[PDB]
């Protein structure tokens, strides 16, 4: 904002991290039902953590409810709470499920279409 | 090949030669040779360079 | 009050119980006769001494302007239904009702139309006739225009339908003047050019040559080669297949015409091809210099084609202009600068002997004397460049001895024509430039450190107490590209008169003078060089 | 009308046109130009090609005034090509078919 | 102030609020740190002008008493065109001398 | 301290054509560009920006040109710092000053509008 | 190594010297530039100014200037004329004779108006006797040792000097032209030196310089060279527009 | 290391607040590309290079303006790779 002697650490990670695979196809949120996903997110993380962390839950929710989310930024922000590779796998697992739900006509992922 | 500035830091002889050749071509380009360019029309209105002009001039004809 | 004398002079004054302050000019050594006449919303005075000189305040501005007609004898105002306002003017064996038109003016115009953009013109000195080249990108030469108009009518006929419906005749007979509907012209590499010999008295066009479809005319010169007699020839450089923004050409030609019928009709002699657009031609000691791209060749007149008598290959970029004082040649190219060049006559050489220290997109030049050049810039600047006193005229980063730049000024608009000349009779020399937005200005030398210093102080104090209107800084403006050097702003100095007299007196007190003397000293300079 | 760098349609039914090169014009409006045998194009009308028209001299405008202007001055020369003792300015001027050669002299006509 | 490399400006967009000087700081420029030929007045960022920050020394931070100017040299090189020149950080020297004193007496 | 003198002297004599003097002193101030003392290097920087407004940006760019793409990197560091400071103030006056840089195989580096003749 | 791939890109110096249009410009390390074609093209542009010599030097800049001793600054002539120098010398020597006692005594009882200097001489010295020094043209950077270069490129014999003619046994001053250097005798004898076909000798190949005399006594210009027909051997040993400035103050 | 990325910091700042600056790692492409873009924005500001160009070709100032602003998105080829 006012300082020059510090670098943008986000951009630095934007260069120097190892990211997930589905993180390219931009995604909109109008086309999505979330309240179907929400329990999936909850159980996913709660297992990753062995306990429940409401704040991480709501963090992911709030980062998603935007018009179009940045998968890069989201993987970064979860890298702290989860163990880094867990974040890569988790995001590259949810984001394709997002693509599925969004090309679905009801907006729901094919996993819960089947189940 | 004259020990001039252009060949400093060149050490291999084949390189010095080749470079000297292209530099010969360069200076030849920028030089002005009247003998080859200066174009002369004869009394018959067609063009020669001044070389042939003076040639056939004193050669009894031009 | 106004007092005109009999050896043509007249002085104006205020009147209060004492004649306040005087001003004086001259109007031919013959009696200044005076006549009150109503003019354009004002009373004004005529004067006749040897020329009709109307004296009047234009929105409180005393301009004393000639008007253009023969000598006069007497006059006075006049009105009628036939003439809402005019002048009864009796002159040699005549009485005339005259009318004075547009009064807000310094020059008055008369326009002779043309067909395309005129890129250059030259005066033939005997018959006083203007040879004019004209060129237009992305156009159609006239022949081609009519031909392919015809051809599209050919297509249109073929609609196979009622045959009966013939818009052909209507099409080919309808002729929408381009002067009002625009030129029906397009293409991207398509040029269209023309030559025209015109008389300057009235717009009668003594002759008109029409070049082919993509032959574009870029330079013209009128000269006498010495190997023939007093035969005046006319040379016209012409590019062929030019493309503009990528750049490329097919190549140039130099058309030669004999300029016969005492100077009112061209006649083609020969076109000698050349390897790039000949953007500059100059007569030079009985032969002709020609810039061709980067090469600078000296040609002489051969009677099948032009002959290459000399050449230089060192000019930097692309020759845009060529001038010659008696034996020096100032080449001026498109991005570096002016380049001086010496013609070693007997040894037959063109040797570069000085150049410039700055990069500068010249668009025009003019020699002030043997040692000095003045140049304009594609960006708005004007410079004056001089050769240092001890230059070695004849010898035998990249140059030898450089030239010092002794003035620099940002005019504001591209200046495309400079010329050193005198305007009023008897008045002193000045350097007149004409911009590309329609402006005309002059630059005038100072003759006395006292003058120069008075004016330096006037403008220095105006800069501070009467700043530019829209926010800018005057010094920063005039130093837009290179900082100012040895020029003063008459346009800013002459805003004293429109300042508010409290401020007038503050400035004239910084000078320790009065607004009247300050204003008189503002206008004497204006008067001894220009209008 | 000439190509313009500004059209300023006043009240009083005047219309200023500031041509980009050459002289400026003050026109006066006569009719809003409607309901005649002139076609009318529309955004609901379909076509599969474009609709057309054909230009003609002025109908809705009458040229009231014309301001002279030297813009652009592609060349100039101060000479004495008359017999007068003063020099005239031979200005090669204007663009395109509106180009000109104007002679200027410090006088009044 | 051209003397202490450790400090920083607000640098955010200008405003209309004139700038003010403390009595220690009175009279000098704000960048050039000169003492002479002051030409133009200082205008400060609205944020750096809001609330408690009104009427203070741009440099010192104390109670502003006089209007801050720019020297003619800053005006000519156009260093007055960068938005709020308020130093937004205290520096080492203030707290340093303060602690040396509060230990001394 | 002679560099500080030159800074203030240029800012003062701006506009009066005392320019060959200032250029001559540029020839002596310029070699001090490879210094490392904070105070000597920022005195020289102040001098070069005073001289930019008084000598103009052409000269300053004729001085910065050859070292922007140098083999080394200390000299690229210094030259790009100087060039940035010439650029930031008077970045418009420079349009007329840049040098002609030819076009290679794939891109076109030449500005042709500036070679339109008219 | 991708570093060694960039190194595999690195032309040889003869590669560079070949491709570029001006090879002189190319130096050794120019090969190591991430843009060598640009770099050389920018080194070949007109009017630009080459990097300072000492970027590679291991010693710093005038830290190397170190060793020798130097004479004090030398005042301009127009400032010498006013005699401030000897004035301040007098006071320096007086005050060096002073001791601490007398120093404090004059601190407490000054000798006001002891000495003075007049104005109008300072005013003439700055506003009426000033002169432009010899300045340097654009691009003459300074380097350590530039000021201990005599000069060079001075190929002309006409250029004579004062120390030269003195230790030649020839006079300097206004009679320099009428003063023949020891070279003109054998110049008339066997031509000019055969690198200088194009040098003209004062008194031997050119006319007598004004008011100098052909002759063979002490101070003359000899018996001028000519052939057996009467044609001079070199040049002529016997001597067979409107340049006004345009806008200038009266 | 320290000085390296701290001046890399200050220069990222300079550039990002001032498009067009450089650093020790500036390529020929981006140099000349900023140089072109500035040239265009100034042909558009300056009311008289706009005339010069509109007269040199045969267009109108609005079309010339439009063309410049079209070119301003890739004036020198595609990027380096
Ligand atoms: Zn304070
Ligand atoms: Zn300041
Ligand atoms: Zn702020």
């Amino acid at each position: 904002e006012q300082d020059n002697r510090f670098s943008n650490k986000q951009k630095k990670l934007l260069k120097q991290l190892k990211f997930a695979e589905c993180l390219e196809k931009k995604v909109d949120m109008s086309k999505v039902n979330l309240e179907v996903i929400k329990p999936w997110i909850t159980k996913r993380v709660t297992e990753i953590l062995g306990f429940e962390d409401d704040v991480v839950i709501e963090f992911i929710f709030n980062q998603l409810e935007v018009k179009n989310p940045d998968s890069k930024m989201m993987q970064i922000n979860l890298t702290g709470f989860l163990n880094g590779k867990n974040a890569r796998e988790f995001m590259g697992e949810l984001w394709p499920l997002l693509l599925s739900a969004q090309e679905n006509i009801a907006g729901i992922p094919s996993a819960f279409l089947e189940l | 090949i004259p020990n001039t500035a252009h060949f400093a830091n060149v050490t291999q002889i084949e390189d010095a030669v080749s470079l000297w050749a292209k530099l010969k071509l360069q200076k030849a380009s920028e030089r002005w040779q009247p003998d080859t360019e200066e174009e002369y029309e004869d009394s018959s209105g067609n063009v020669v360079n001044k070389k042939t002009y003076e040639d056939l001039k004193r050669q009894g004809l031009l | 009050l106004n007092i005109g004398l009999q050896n043509g002079v007249l002085l104006r004054t205020v009147l209060d119980p004492v004649t306040g302050d005087l001003s004086d000019t001259r109007t031919g050594s013959r009696p200044v006769k005076l006549f009150r006449v109503r003019m354009q919303g004002q009373e004004a005075v005529l004067a006749m001494s040897s020329r009709s000189w109307l004296s009047y305040s234009y929105q409180s501005r005393f301009h004393l302007t000639p008007l253009s007609y023969e000598t006069l004898e007497f006059a006075s105002g006049f009105a009628s239904e036939q003439c809402p306002e005019g002048i009864v003017a009796i002159s040699t064996n005549t009485l005339r009702i005259l009318a004075l038109e547009k009064l807000g003016a310094v020059f008055n115009q008369v326009a002779f139309p043309l067909q395309y953009t005129p890129r250059k013109f030259v005066i033939h000195p005997e018959s006083n006739n203007l040879i004019i080249i004209e060129t237009d990108h992305n156009a159609y030469t006239e022949a081609t225009k009519a031909q392919r108009k015809q051809q599209m009518a050919e297509e249109m006929v073929e609609a196979a339908g009622e045959l009966a419906a013939e818009m052909a005749a209507a099409f080919l007979n309808e002729n929408l003047p381009e002067s009002i509907f625009g030129a029906p012209k397009a293409g991207n590499g398509q040029w269209a050019s023309v030559i025209r010999v015109m008389n300057p008295i009235q717009g009668n066009t003594l002759d008109l040559v029409q070049l082919e479809q993509n032959e574009a005319a870029f330079s013209v010169a009128v000269c006498r080669f010495s190997n023939t007699g007093e035969d005046w020839y006319v040379l016209v450089g012409v590019a062929k297949d030019l493309i503009l923004n990528p750049r490329s050409v097919a190549g140039g030609f130099v058309y030669t015409y004999k300029l016969v019928n005492n100077g009112e009709k061209l006649e083609f002699l020969h076109k000698t091809p050349v390897e790039e657009v000949p953007a500059a031609i100059a007569p030079f000691q009985g032969r002709v210099l020609i810039g061709v791209g980067k090469l600078l060749r000296v040609y002489d007149l051969g009677k099948k084609k032009l002959l290459r008598k000399c050449e230089n290959k060192h000019i930097a970029n692309y020759i845009s202009g060529i001038q010659t004082i008696g034996h020096r040649v100032i080449v001026s190219d498109v991005q570096e600068s002016f380049i001086w060049v010496r013609y070693k006559r007997n040894e037959n050489q063109l040797i570069i002997f000085a150049d410039d220290t700055y990069p500068r997109w010249v668009t025009t030049a003019s020699l002030l004397d043997y040692d000095t050049v003045a140049g304009a810039d594609k960006f708005g600047n004007i410079c004056v460049v001089r050769l240092p006193p001890n230059t070695n005229d004849e010898v035998d980063n990249g140059a030898s001895q450089k030239a010092e730049v002794i003035m620099n000024y940002h005019v504001g608009e591209t200046v495309l024509s400079l010329q050193k000349t005198t305007l009023i009779p008897g008045g002193s020399e000045s350097l007149v430039y004409t911009t590309l937005s329609g402006g005309i200005g002059i630059l005038v030398p100072f003759t006395s450190h006292e003058d120069h210093d008075f004016f330096q102080h006037v403008e220095m104090h105006l800069r501070s107490e009467h700043p530019p209107l829209c926010g800018r800084d005057h010094l920063s403006f005039r130093s837009y590209y290179f900082p100012v050097k040895n020029v003063i702003d008459g346009d800013l100095c002459e805003q004293f008169n429109s300042m508010e007299p409290n401020k007038q007196k503050n400035v004239s007190e910084e000078l320790d003078r009065t607004p009247p003397e300050v204003s008189k000293k503002l206008e004497d300079i204006r008067t001894r060089y220009a209008f | 009308v000439p190509v313009a760098a500004a059209m300023c349609v006043l009240k009083t039914g005047f219309l200023f046109v500031a041509s980009e090169f050459g002289n400026h014009y003050l026109y006066q409006i006569a009719h809003l130009g409607d309901d005649d045998e002139e076609p009318e194009f529309s955004s609901a009308m379909p076509l599969e090609d474009t609709f057309f028209f054909q230009p003609r001299p002025l109908k809705n405008l009458v040229l009231v005034d014309e301001l002279d202007s030297l813009s652009p001055i592609l060349f100039c020369q101060i000479a004495d090509l008359a017999n007068e003792d003063t020099p005239q300015l031979y200005v090669a001027c204007g663009r395109g078919p509106r180009s000109s050669l104007r002679v200027l002299r410090h006088g009044l006509e | 102030a051209k003397h202490h490399p450790d400090l920083i400006f607000c640098r955010k967009q200008a405003g209309v609020a004139i700038g003010r000087l403390c009595e220690k700081c009175d009279g000098k420029c704000v960048i050039c740190d000169s003492y002479v030929r002051p030409c133009t007045l200082v205008r400060i960022c609205d944020e750096c002008n809001y609330g408690s920050y009104q009427g203070r020394c741009v440099i010192c931070g104390g109670p502003g008493v006089s209007d801050a100017y720019y020297c003619k040299e800053c005006t000519i090189q156009e260093k007055d065109r960068d938005g709020c020149p308020k130093i937004v950080n205290l520096g080492s020297s203030k707290t340093d001398l303060f602690y040396e004193r509060k230990k001394y007496g | 301290t002679a560099s500080a003198v030159v800074q203030h002297m240029s800012l003062g004599v701006y506009g009066f054509g005392c320019e060959d003097s200032l250029n001559h002193l540029l020839n002596y101030v310029w070699p001090n560009v490879f210094e490392t003392s904070p105070h000597v290097i920022q005195a020289v920087m102040g001098a070069l920006e005073g001289l930019r407004v008084a000598i103009g940006p052409c000269r300053m760019l004729q001085y910065c040109l050859q070292g922007l793409f140098h083999p080394a990197r200390k000299v690229r560091d210094v030259y790009w710092k100087i060039y940035n400071s010439i650029y930031i103030g008077s970045q418009d006056a420079l349009i007329a000053h840049y040098p002609r840089i030819y076009n290679d195989d794939k891109n076109t580096y030449i500005r042709y509008e500036l070679d339109y003749i008219l | 190594s991708k570093k060694k791939l960039r190194r595999m890109n690195r032309f040889t110096v003869a590669e560079l010297k070949q491709l570029v249009a001006r090879p002189d410009v190319v130096e050794m390390h120019d090969v190591t530039a991430q843009d060598p074609k640009l770099l050389v093209h920018l080194k070949a542009t007109r009017n630009s100014v080459p990097v300072p010599r000492h970027w590679c030097f291991k010693r710093k800049y005038l830290q190397g200037k170190r060793g020798i001793e130097k004479p004090p600054f030398e005042l301009p002539d127009f400032i010498k004329r006013t005699g401030i120098q000897e004035m301040r010398e007098a006071l320096q020597e007086k005050e060096e004779q002073k001791t601490m006692k007398s120093k404090m005594r004059e601190k407490v009882r000054p000798k006001m108006g002891k000495i003075d200097i007049d104005y109008q001489k300072l005013h003439d010295a700055f506003f009426k006797w000033q002169t432009k020094p010899k300045l340097t043209i654009h691009g003459d950077l300074y380097y350590e040792g530039k000021e201990f270069e005599t000069r060079l490129k001075e190929k002309k014999p006409g250029d004579l000097s004062d120390e030269l003619r003195i230790s030649l046994g020839m006079p300097v001053g206004p009679n320099a032209h009428k003063v023949p250097p020891p070279w003109l005798i054998a110049m008339q004898r066997y031509g000019p030196p055969p690198s200088y076909p194009n040098l003209k000798i004062p008194g031997l190949n050119s006319p007598i310089p004004e008011s100098c005399s052909f002759g063979y006594h002490a101070g003359g210009w000899g018996k001028p060279p000519v052939d057996e027909t009467g044609k001079p051997l070199y040049g002529d040993v016997f001597g067979t527009i409107d340049r006004t400035p345009w806008g200038e103050l009266e | 290391m320290t000085d390296r990325y701290t001046i890399h910091s200050q220069l990222e700042h300079l550039q990002s607040k001032y498009i067009g600056t450089g650093h020790a790692d500036t390529t020929k492409w981006e140099w000349l590309v900023n140089q072109h873009r500035d040239s265009y924005c100034s042909y558009m500001g300056h009311f008289d290079l706009l005339n010069y160009f509109a007269i040199a070709e045969n267009e109108s100032k609005a079309r010339v303006r439009f063309n410049l602003m079209e070119k301003m998105l890739q004036p020198c080829g595609p990027p380096a790779d």
